[PDB]
Order: C-alpha cells, then sequence, then structure tokens
C-alpha cells in the first residue's frame, strides 16, 4: 500500500448570485468564489459534475488520507489580493529574516504554491468517523473574505478509504453545508451599489433600512433562496453530511432534516435530531434516510427560516425503475426541430423493438440530436439504446453524450460519476444491440437530448428510457408478481361452467390459460371488479388489458374507478368536474399507461367498466406503494 | 404496544399582571372538555408525551384559535402524510393537509419511532426531544406552542412501572410578545423567561435528597439568543461528559442530571449581564424521603488582594486619533499606551505578608495559579491590602468552609457574602472531592477560576481574577509520571469594563489630565474603556514564548466579556479538546474548557478569536515558536 501526493489546481474568480425560480426585477451581484481548474495552464474551468453541484457557490472539495500529501498551486484573478489558508498549513523551518514574516499574501495573477505533509494532527480517530471536516478560506481578511465568498471544504480520511475513482464512496455519498448570513458592507461591494441598481434614478437609501443582505442573504451556500440544487441521494446508501457554520457572532445556526435522524461521533456515537452549528465548529454527521420521497433542510431558528433556509433534498428508491413508456408512452410525443430527417423520419417512430422496414430514427447528419418531452420533472435512471437494419447494412450509433433540461430554457451536458469533463456513452454494435446504459448518479429532467459521437452508415437509433417519478412509485403494486393473493380479489360476479372459470382472481396483466382473465357473469355497466389491499395504499394508476380467448377478441374500451377506506361504502373518482371517463384498451393484448391526476390514497380499489368490445374482459395491474397504515 | 394521545391545541390567558397567549392543550376530548396534568413544573406545555423504541403514537389535534396552526415533530420519523410542515414536498392532495390545520380545523397524526431513531447504544437512557408547531415558525412559537416529546429503549411502560426515576422537563424559553400572534402611546411588548415563569417567578416542585434528579432540558426562541444556566451541585450529565453549567443556545436539547445536598432551595441563574434584569429563575426544595416508611495532598496559599497600576499595552504603542485603537483610554486629552489603577489578587510567601511573590509576566492581571487534585485540601490564607474591602471564592469546589470552624462569620448566610475588610486576614479551607473533579470521560483537569464576591463585577472588573484547576488523582503512579509532567499555562479571555470598576473616577483624577471639564456618562467615552484583552495584555501586547516539539495543555476561559460568546482562534494550530481534534473553541461566559496541543508549527501565529469584531477592538495576542535545547 502506497502514499499519494495529490495536487489540486485551484483559483479564485467571480460571477455570483442568481435567484430566478418561481417566488423580473432580480439583482446582479458580483462577489468572489474559489474555482477548481484543470492544470497549471489555468484554462479548463473543470465543469462542476452532477455529483457535486450542491457545492455550488463555494469551493471544490480538497481531500486526503492520513499519511498523505496535499498540494495547492494557486492563482488569484481579482481586485483585492486574496489567499489560501486553513489549519494544518504546516509551514517550515526558519530564515534570515526580520522577526519572521510568515505572511501569506497572493497578489493578482501571481502564483503562490503551497504543499505540506498532512500529519495525524488533521486526522480523524478510531473513536471518530471515516472522515473529519475542515475549512479553508482567504486569510487576507478573514472577516470580509468570508462574506466576500471564499468558503472552502477540506476532507481528511483514514488510510484505505479513497479510490482510483477520486474521492470515496464505500457506501458513502457525501454533501457539505455552508451556513452563513452573507452581508455586503464587506468586499469591494462599492462596485455593485453604483455599478447596478443605479443610473439617473438613484440617490435612494444610503444605509437606512436598506440592509441588502439582511434584505436577503441567509446562506446554505449562496444558492440560498429557499432552494439550492444538488441534494440527490439513494434512500439507503447511507449519507454523510459535512456541516460547517461560519460568518459573524450571531451566526449560530441550528439545523435539522425533517423526519430524519442522524448519529454523531465524539467520545462515542450518540443519536441526535438537530445540531447547533457554531461558527468554527466543523461537523461531520451520518444518517440512513430510510424514508423515501422528497424532504428539506432548515435552520430551525425562527427568524432565519423565514428569510431563506427551507431548502429541499430528495430521496429516491432505486427499487423503482420501470420503462418510462416508449412502447407504453405517447403515440408521436416529441422529436427534434431540424436535427433529424430521412423520409422514414425521426422519432414519430424511434422506439425500442419497433418492427417493420420503416422503423426508427435516421439522419446522415454530423450535427444531430433527438428530444423527449417527458411532460413533467422525472427521475431518469438509464436508457436502453438499440440500432436499426437496412438493405443489407448494419447501422447504429456507436457513441453518445447526454444533455438534459429540467425547464426548457438553460441546458447543460452530463458527467456520470467522476468521469472526466463530459460523460461519453457507448452505443450499440449491431441492429439488435440493446445496450441498457444506466445513469451512475441519476438524472432529474423533463427533456433529454441524445447526441451522436459516432455512427455506422447513419446516426440511427431506437430507444427506451429507465426511471420513474420523484416517488409517485411508478412500480407494479403486486398484480403481476402476485404479491396480491388469489383470495385478495373478488368481483361483482364471475362467469363459470365446465370448460371455463373466468374468476376475478385471474385479472393479471399477462396471464395465459384456458380461462386467463376475469369475466362478469353477464354484461352490465354497473358491473365491477374489486382489489382489496390488506393495508393502506397510494395509487398512481391502473394498467388495463383484454383477453385473447382463442374464440374472439375481448377487452374494455372505457371505465370508471371507485375508492374506499371502509371497503363497504364507496367514494368514486372524479376529474375537475364530473366522473373520469377513462381511456381504455383496444385489443386482446397491449396494456394501458392509465394514471390518476390526484394520486388516490386508498385500500379498496374498484374497477368500473363502461364501454367494451365483445364481452367485458379484464387482465390488469395497479401501480403504486403506501403512505401511513390506515390512520 | 400502540400509544394514543387525543389532545388538540387551544387559546389561553397567561401571567407570572402582564400578557396573554395561545398554548397547547392537554384534554381527553371528543369535543371540548377539561383535563389537566399541569399543576407543577408543567408551564405552557402540551403534555410530555413518551414513546418507547418500537411504538406508534397517534396525536389527533383539535384546533381552536384565530390562528392557522400546525403540529410537527423532531427526532422521530413519519410519512409525508404527517410532518406537519408546509412547503412543496410534492405531496398529493391529502398529503399536504397535515402541513397546515386551517383555523378551527381538526387532523389526525401518524408518528413512528423506528430502530433507526431510538437512542444509541450508550448515551441518555432517554432522549430529549420536543414537539413544535410550524406554519409561520416565528408566530406559532412566540405565541406559545411547544411541548416535550420523549423517546427511549424497550422498557418504560414495564421498567418504569417497576423503576423509580426523578425527572422533569425544564423549558428554557424566550417568548417575545412583539413577535406574538398579536399586535401618547408609551409601553411596547415584552418577556424573556424560563418555563414561562417570568422576571423572578417560581414554578412548583422538587426531588428527593440522597440521590439523583434528571431533567430533559429544551432550548427555545425565535432568535440567536444564548444563555448559561446554573445551580449548586455540578450538573454532570451532558454525555457522562461532565459539565460546569448547562449552556443553551437558539434551539437546543440534550438531557442532563445532578445529585443533591439538602433543603436549600437552590438558586437558578441565567447568569449573564443582559438577560439578568429580565431573567430566569426557579427553586429546588431538596427534601427528606418518602421511600422509607503517595497519598492525598494538602496545598497552601497566602494570597493578598492588592492595588497596583495596569498598562494594558506596554511593549507596543503607536496611537493618535490614528485608529480605533488610538481612541482607547481616557477620552479627554490622555490617550497613548493605556494605564489604569487596578486591584489584582497577588500571593505572598508567608503570614508575614511581606516577601513579594516573583510574578508571572505572562499571566498579567491573573491571580496565582491555583491547583488541587481530587482528595486534597486547599488552606487558602487571604489578606486584604486594598482599602475598599473584598474576599475569595472558587467557582468549582463545593466544600468551602473557614479553616478551623464550621461557623458563619457571626452573621452572614455564606462566605461569598460580605466578609474581609481592609487589613484583616481570613483562613479559608477548600476541600476537593470526586464530584467537582473530572471523570473517566473528561480531560483530567477541568478548568475553573476564583473571583471575589463582595460585589460581582463592580469587583471582578477591577482586577479580582485567578485560575483554579481541579484535577484527577496522580503522584509517581496513575498515568504519565515517569520522566516529567510539562508545566501548566493559562489564557484568560476578558473584557474589563472600567466603566464599572471600584476605582471608577478615582482613575479620572489620575491619568486623565484635567477634570476642569469633569464630563462623564458618554457615547464614545463609555466605549473608550471597555477593554477587550487576554490577561490584561491587549493589541498584540505581550504575546507568549514557546518552542516547537514542545507539548503541553492549555487552560482557557471567558470571564467579564459577557452578553456574548467567543469562538477562539490560534493561527495554523489545532487542538485535542474533548478527545476529538477541532481548530476552534466555542466559549460562553462561564466558560471553563481545557485543550491539548502538539506545538510543531514554527512561526508567528495570530492567536485571537474567530470573531472579527473584538480582535480589532484589541483582543489579540501573538505566539512564537522555534527550536529549543534542554
Ligand atoms: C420584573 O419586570 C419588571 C417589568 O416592568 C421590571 O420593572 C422595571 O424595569 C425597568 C426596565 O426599563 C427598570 O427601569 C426598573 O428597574 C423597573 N421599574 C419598576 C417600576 O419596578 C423589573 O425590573 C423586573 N424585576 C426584577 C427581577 O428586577
Ligand atoms: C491578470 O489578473 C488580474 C485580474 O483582475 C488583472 O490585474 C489583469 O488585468 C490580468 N491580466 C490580463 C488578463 O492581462
Ligand atoms: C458511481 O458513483 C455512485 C455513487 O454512489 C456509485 O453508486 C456507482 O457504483 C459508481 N459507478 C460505478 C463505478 O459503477
Ligand atoms: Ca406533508
Ligand atoms: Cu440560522
Ligand atoms: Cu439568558
Amino acid at each position: 500500500f502506497q502514499k499519494k501526493t495529490r495536487h489540486y489546481f485551484i483559483a479564485a474568480v467571480e460571477r455570483l448570485w442568481d435567484y430566478g425560480m418561481s417566488s423580473g426585477s432580480v439583482p446582479q451581484f458580483k462577489k468572489v468564489v474559489f474555482q477548481e481548474f484543470t492544470d497549471g495552464s489555468f484554462t479548463q474551468p473543470l465543469y462542476r459534475g452532477e455529483l457535486n453541484e450542491h457545492l455550488g457557490l463555494l469551493g471544490p472539495y480538497i481531500r486526503a488520507e492520513v499519511e498523505d500529501n496535499i498540494m495547492v498551486t494557486f492563482r488569484n484573478q481579482a481586485s483585492r489580493p486574496y489567499s489560501f489558508y486553513s489549519s494544518l498549513i504546516s509551514y517550515e523551518e526558519d530564515q534570515r529574516q526580520g522577526a519572521e514574516p510568515r505572511k501569506n499574501f497572493v497578489k493578482p495573477n501571481e502564483t503562490k504554491t503551497y504543499f505540506w505533509k498532512v500529519q495525524h494532527h488533521m486526522a480523524p480517530t478510531k473513536d471518530e468517523f471515516d472522515c473529519k471536516a475542515w475549512a479553508y478560506f482567504s486569510d487576507v481578511d478573514l472577516e470580509k473574505d468570508v462574506h466576500s465568498g471564499l468558503i472552502g471544504p477540506l476532507l481528511v480520511c483514514h488510510t484505505n478509504t479513497l479510490n482510483p475513482a477520486h474521492g470515496r464512496q464505500v457506501t458513502v455519498q457525501e454533501f457539505a453545508l455552508f451556513l452563513t448570513i452573507f452581508d455586503e458592507t464587506k468586499s469591494w461591494y462599492f462596485t455593485e451599489n453604483m455599478e447596478r441598481n443605479c443610473r439617473a434614478p438613484c440617490n435612494i437609501q444610503m444605509e437606512d433600512p436598506t440592509f441588502k443582505e439582511n434584505y436577503r442573504f441567509h446562506a446554505i451556500n449562496g444558492y440560498i433562496m429557499d432552494t439550492l440544487p444538488g441534494l440527490v441521494m439513494a434512500q439507503d446508501q447511507r449519507i454523510r453530511w459535512y456541516l460547517l457554520s461560519m460568518g459573524s457572532n450571531e451566526n449560530i445556526h441550528s439545523i435539522h432534516f425533517s423526519g430524519h435522524v442522524f448519529t454523531v461521533r465524539k467520545k462515542e456515537e450518540y443519536k441526535m435530531a438537530l445540531y447547533n452549528l457554531y461558527p468554527g465548529v466543523f461537523e461531520t454527521v451520518e444518517m440512513l434516510p430510510s424514508k423515501a420521497g422528497i424532504w428539506r433542510v432548515e435552520c430551525l431558528i425562527g427568524e432565519h427560516l423565514h428569510a431563506g433556509m427551507s431548502t429541499l433534498f430528495l430521496v429516491y428508491s432505486n427499487k423503482c425503475q420501470t420503462p418510462l413508456g416508449m412502447a407504453s408512452g405517447h403515440i408521436r410525443d416529441f422529436q427534434i426541430t431540424a436535427s433529424g430527417q430521412y423520409g422514414q423520419w425521426a422519432p414519430k417512430l424511434a422506439r425500442l423493438h419497433y418492427s417493420g422496414s420503416i422503423n426508427a430514427w435516421s439522419t446522415k447528419e454530423p450535427f444531430s440530436w433527438i428530444k423527449v418531452d417527458l411532460l413533467a420533472p422525472m427521475i431518469i435512471h438509464g436508457i436502453k439504446t438499440q440500432g436499426a437494419r437496412q438493405k443489407f447494412s448494419s447501422l447504429y450509433i456507436s457513441q453518445f453524450i447526454i444533455m438534459y433540461s429540467l425547464d426548457g430554457k438553460k441546458w447543460q451536458t452530463y458527467r456520470g460519476n467522476s468521469t472526466g469533463t463530459l460523460m461519453v456513452f457507448f452505443g450499440n454494435v449491431d441492429s439488435s444491440g440493446i445496450k441498457h446504459n444506466i445513469f451512475n448518479p441519476p438524472i432529474i429532467a423533463r427533456y433529454i437530448r441524445l447526441h451522436p459521437t459516432h455512427y455506422s452508415i447513419r446516426s440511427t437509433l431506437r430507444m427506451e428510457l429507465m426511471g420513474c417519478d420523484l416517488n409517485s412509485c411508478s412500480m407494479p403494486l403486486g398484480m403481476e408478481s402476485k404479491a396480491i393473493s388469489d383470495a385478495q380479489i373478488t368481483a361483482s360476479s364471475y362467469f363459470t361452467n365446465m370448460f371455463a372459470t373466468w374468476s376475478p382472481s385471474k385479472a393479471r396483466l399477462h396471464l395465459q390459460g384456458r380461462s386467463n382473465a376475469w369475466r362478469p357473469q353477464v354484461n352490465n355497466p354497473k358491473e365491477w371488479l374489486q382489489v382489496d389491499f390488506q393495508k393502506t395504499m397510494k395509487v398512481t394508476g391502473v394498467t388495463t388489458q383484454g383477453v385473447k380467448s382463442l374464440l374472439t377478441s375481448m377487452y374494455v374500451k372505457e371505465f370508471l374507478i371507485s375508492s374506499s377506506q371502509d371497503g363497504h361504502q364507496w367514494t368514486l373518482f372524479f376529474q375537475n368536474g364530473k366522473v373520469k371517463v377513462f381511456q381504455g384498451n383496444q385489443d386482446s393484448f397491449t396494456p394501458v399507461v392509465n394514471s390518476l391526476d390526484p394520486p388516490l390514497l386508498t385500500r379498496y380499489l374498484r374497477i368500473h367498466p363502461q364501454s367494451w368490445v365483445h364481452q367485458i374482459a379484464l387482465r390488469m395491474e395497479v401501480l403504486g406503494c403506501e403512505a401511513q397504515d390506515l390512520y | 404496544a400502540t400509544r394514543r394521545y387525543y389532545l388538540g391545541a387551544v387559546e389561553l390567558s397567561w401571567d407570572y399582571v402582564v400578557y396573554k397567549k395561545t398554548l397547547f392543550v392537554e384534554f381527553t376530548d371528543h369535543l371540548f372538555n377539561i383535563a389537566k396534568p399541569r399543576p407543577p413544573w408543567m408551564g405552557l406545555l402540551g403534555p410530555t408525551i413518551q414513546a418507547e423504541v418500537y411504538d406508534t403514537v397517534v396525536i389527533t389535534l383539535k384546533n381552536m384559535a384565530s390562528h392557522p396552526v400546525s403540529l410537527h415533530a423532531v427526532g422521530v420519523s413519519y410519512w409525508k402524510a404527517s410532518e406537519g410542515a408546509e412547503y412543496d414536498d410534492q405531496t398529493s392532495q391529502r398529503e399536504k393537509e397535515d402541513d397546515k390545520v386551517f383555523p378551527g380545523g381538526s387532523h389526525t397524526y401518524v408518528w413512528q419511532v423506528l430502530k433507526e431513531n431510538g437512542p444509541m447504544a450508550s448515551d441518555p437512557l432517554c432522549l430529549t426531544y420536543s414537539y413544535l408547531s410550524h406554519v409561520d415558525l416565528v408566530k406559532d412559537l412566540n405565541s406559545g406552542l411547544i411541548g416535550a416529546l420523549l423517546v427511549c429503549r424497550e422498557g418504560s411502560l414495564a421498567k418504569e412501572k417497576t423503576q423509580t426515576l426523578h425527572k422533569f422537563i425544564l423549558l428554557f424559553a424566550v417568548f417575545d410578545e412583539g413577535k406574538s400572534w398579536h399586535s401618547s402611546a408609551r409601553a411596547w411588548p415584552k418577556m424573556h423567561t424560563v418555563n414561562g415563569y417570568v422576571n423572578r417567578s417560581l414554578p412548583g416542585l422538587i426531588g428527593c435528597h440522597r440521590k439523583s434528579v434528571y431533567w430533559h432540558v429544551i432550548g427555545m426562541g425565535t432568535t440567536p439568543e444564548v444563555h448559561s444556566i446554573f445551580l449548586e451541585g455540578h450538573t454532570f450529565l451532558v454525555r457522562n461528559h461532565r459539565q460546569a453549567s448547562l449552556e443553551i443556545s437558539p434551539i437546543t436539547f440534550l438531557t442532563a442530571q445532578t445529585l443533591l445536598m439538602d433543603l436549600g432551595q437552590f438558586l437558578l441563574f441565567c447568569h449573564i449581564s443582559s438577560h439578568q434584569h429580565d431573567g430566569m429563575e426557579a427553586y429546588v426544595k431538596v427534601d427528606s424521603c418518602p421511600e422509607e416508611p503517595k497519598h492525598p495532598k494538602t496545598w497552601v496559599h497566602y494570597i493578598a488582594a492588592e492595588e497596583e497600576d495596569w498598562d494594558y499595552a506596554p511593549l507596543v504603542l503607536a496611537p493618535d486619533d490614528r485608529s480605533y485603537k488610538s481612541q482607547y483610554l481616557n477620552n479627554g486629552p490622555q490617550r497613548i499606551g493605556r494605564k489604569y489603577k487596578k486591584v489584582r489578587f497577588m500571593a505572598y510567601t508567608d503570614e508575614t505578608f511581606k516577601t513579594r511573590e516573583a510574578i508571572q509576566h505572562e499571566s498579567g492581571i491573573l491571580g496565582p495559579l491555583l491547583y488541587g487534585e481530587v482528595g486534597d485540601t486547599l488552606l487558602i490564607i487571604f489578606k486584604n491590602q486594598a482599602s475598599r474591602p473584598y474576599n475569595i471564592y472558587p467557582h468549582g469546589i463545593t466544600d468551602v468552609r473557614p479553616l478551623y470552624s464550621r461557623r458563619l462569620p457571626k452573621g452572614v448566610k455564606h462566605l461569598k457574602d460580605f466578609p474581609i475588610l481592609p487589613g484583616e486576614i481570613f483562613k479559608y479551607k477548600w476541600t476537593v472531592t470526586v464530584e467537582d473533579g473530572p471523570t473517566k470521560s473528561d480531560p483530567r483537569c477541568l478548568t475553573r477560576y476564583y473571583s471575589s464576591f463582595v460585589n460581582m463585577e463592580r469587583d471582578l472588573a477591577s482586577g479580582l481574577i485567578g485560575p483554579l484547576l481541579i484535577c484527577y488523582k496522580e503522584s509517581v503512579d496513575q498515568r504519565g509520571n515517569q520522566i516529567m509532567s510539562d508545566k501548566r499555562n493559562v489564557i484568560l479571555f476578558s473584557v474589563f469594563d472600567e466603566n464599572r470598576s471600584w476605582y471608577l473616577t478615582e482613575n479620572i483624577q489620575r491619568f486623565l489630565p484635567n477634570p476642569a471639564g469633569v464630563q462623564l456618562e458618554d457615547p464614545e467615552f463609555q466605549a473608550s474603556n471597555i477593554m477587550h484583552s487576554i490577561n490584561g495584555y491587549v493589541f498584540d501586547s505581550l504575546q507568549l514564548s514557546v518552542c516547537l516539539h514542545e507539548v503541553a495543555y492549555w487552560y482557557i476561559l471567558s470571564i467579564g466579556a459577557q452578553t456574548d460568546f467567543l469562538s477562539v482562534f490560534f493561527s495554523g494550530y489545532t487542538f485535542k479538546h474533548k478527545m476529538v481534534y477541532e481548530d476552534t473553541l466555542t466559549l460562553f461566559p462561564f466558560s471553563g474548557e481545557t485543550v491539548f496541543m502538539s506545538m510543531e508549527n514554527p512561526g508567528l501565529w495570530i492567536l485571537g478569536c474567530h470573531n472579527s469584531d473584538f480582535r480589532n477592538r484589541g483582543m489579540t495576542a501573538l505566539l512564537k515558536v522555534s527550536s529549543c535545547d534542554k
């Protein structure tokens, strides 16, 4: 086992503070930040990857093991000269000097490079956690250069805890949180007051009730409206939080995570619900967020919450993963706007498995792409990609990058875990190369673009998408797997003779047999089918289908639904007006992505067939999970 | 088991003749019928609700108020069909209705303790947690919605049906009636105090004497407003990390315990200058009981209290009107390096109080370094040699009695009271026992101090300070006693407020030239004597000499500089306080804490404090490091 000398080519720049969410007069701000670069030629901005964009308005992670080497080759690009500084900044020896100028001063465009053994001084212990947390900042003016914007995180780890894959991850997933209350009586703000907000309509409020950051700034980074971005995590892979409060002498912040609890180490490990962060106390704490769905972090301190801490975080299950609907989707959903053409057109028809000669996407275009409006912010875990087949020609796409938009306006590229600059994806190899790609960290988007990086004869594609809703649990409730017993379903009545028993206990999304579905004794609209969950459930929607009776076709064309808590009296389903006329089947086979506007919370679900084909015939399935149990 | 708590929330009128709120009721309803546990310690408190590791609690709140009011937990898990917290957690129709109980509503509550939120292997038998209400966090609170919520291991219903425990919930809380539900003319809204028991108000009950009493203590407020709480006996649970005085901030709860002596209803401070006047108080009647139907050292100190002169900034001086530092000292004419007349403790050789004790020009103003391990006895023989009379009391030990007798100076209720005039000498006995010393957890030497107590700071501020060290047992045995135990060294973070000093205008006829305009009480002049310093030395005035590879403990405290706390600095250096490694020490105004440090970073280091609004008002020193010899 070895030691490593890990440099970090890092600098200090500016841009600053955006708000635009929903909650336009918005102000420009021009504070300073740290920024990680690519090498000594300080060029590549080093795109902030999906895995660490929570970091956002502060500096990049600097990381080391025990018996290690830390190095910083630093360039300043700004007005007021700044500097790197933390605790273990173990300088060395002595000099022919005048009372020891040990002053660290980094003038603009000059390069001050420093590097030092990171002794067990900075290390966490056998009593402690897999990693401790430390701050770096500019010490030119520790007072101002903190409201200015040179907050930075530093991680010091046990030996054999990091990776080739950069950073750590042995059931890890880390996040830093940077709670200050920024203020601009600090750092060059003069070049803001009369830079923006003022021209010939000026001379309004000098320092009287104007307080422009006690008008706003209550940081959890500086994406701290009442919403900052990158809090993505798997509802198990137990997450370590790096809480470091900074600022002034009112900057106590007492943070917690609703409906979650975490453990802190010290002497031992003892369990806690919220932590009075202090200025200068760099907390590490871990938790196992075993409650799925969508939550938030808030500094519980009354007046702090009410001007910017209610800042969301999301937990998904990864036991949720259904095809997002490319067979079961949207007849001719979305495609492109010029990228894509060849008679036998683009999507319109670029789905996975689509049989025929006129089948899939098709463009001899060096600059190409396709676009899917998922019609809602969605979790996308992966993408099954495949190719087509020509005259006698094997043609497919061999390489691709994946961009996404959550909004439609500002896009960007992708950086699946710790890759490089840009996440290069490997295509197919033939005309049936189903190369199910998974998104290492997931993606939350509404739009996805696929861009070819090499093709066969034409940039040629057919594809499906993996994922599901934030957690509207788009996962089969148990009709298919038969987690719901044959006992657990009755119907209004069942057809039965000798050569058949089309009992309710058969209504199953794909079921073969002689009597392979549910059928009512006779045909009435006031006829129904009833699932009983032996507990209280949440529902996305019911997947319907008909039967192949070897006789003739049989399926249900339109239906209604009813809900109950008691299981003996029924409050049925509604639109925004009258009852919901449900868009049902049209064949012996083929299922129906038929879901519900208000997710229905119930335990007794009844299907109400309205219009049908030849007889009323049902093979089906429910999608969902469960909230609380009954009460 | 499966627990239910059918209790809604109400509007009530409050008192101890000023101020009426909205509370958190207690009642057995299906409608609106009386039901009360509250008599004693229960102030404004939704009933202390208790659930064990594996259980499932069902609060159903019936709302009655002009208020839209919620119910929201902490330390517990639940479904997005509770939480009781409005904001877009995506939440379908019925999943948001928990988030805000529309005024005069009604809603059920789904609460779970899993294994993952029960209390850790080794810590508090039973965890401190509260139950809030948040629609408008600021409003819902200051108004008066808060209750206690406890959670702990498999056995309350079964091992408190058979076990005896003395436990209360003390709600250290600061409601501000200007931030209430509520909104010529001269008298705008106010309060600030414990359990809801104002000013000096007292609540209710006590616990038995010969054993221990546990309190789940819930910190409160709607602002960053720190406290520091005391009474007699040590308050040793934090973990079994063993603490001088419960120290409470914004929103805080961990849970702590103490022992007892007898009936003496013990005094209950918030003990800070600002919070004081409008402060928190309560008693404790410690009564008799229902349930019965290489040895120890002997230390010696001859100390005198004695008047001298103090130059806060001798070594370095460079003033005019040239700075904020230029302004300091005597805001008339005189204003250079700053000289005042102080009265600091100083020890002598023997009863013949003659031989000057060679001083420690690093401890500046500080008293002689007092030390005594568990088991020892301090015979502290004390002369006043300053006109305006004072005494000596150690914040630390509890067995402090005049040497020879168990008398009380002919008249007073206890020694930190009135005794010792100019001239006269008193022989005091300080006996130190295991209870006031460290433990198998702490450091081995907790940090404490002695003030004088004839006046509080109208004493202290004028110079009456000295470091008291209480320690674990050891002598050529125990741990770390084979070649040497490297010396003891103290830093004291102190703002001296000359503006209060018992040498007030004495000092103005002195250093200040002419009182020919005898001006007093002023904007800038009052600020001109608030002396933020470390050991009297200020503005990088006498730093400290040390060297590299050298290694020993620092003992540090905050005294006199109150109203606020101190995060404390040390450039490039890092310490092992509480056997973790942190780089900054947060310090209250009680604040006794004990760090440890491997000195091996050669150079100038700007020791000060992590707060950059005093370290400019002075409040910094330097430290030097370079190889030695031996
Ligand atoms: C208890 O509260 C009352 C509230 O009025 C305090 O009374 C006055 O407080 C003002 C503060 O502006 C002071 O100027 C006076 O000392 C008080 N005047 C009166 C009329 O008594 C009172 O100080 C509090 N009691 C305590 C613990 O001292
Ligand atoms: C180098 O950096 C600083 C940034 O403010 C500035 O002084 C100077 O203009 C820069 N040099 C260039 C781009 O010529
Ligand atoms: C990428 O990072 C995530 C983070 O937890 C991890 O789960 C995944 O295994 C990593 N990808 C690889 C190396 O397959
Ligand atoms: Ca909710
Ligand atoms: Cu806060
Ligand atoms: Cu107080």
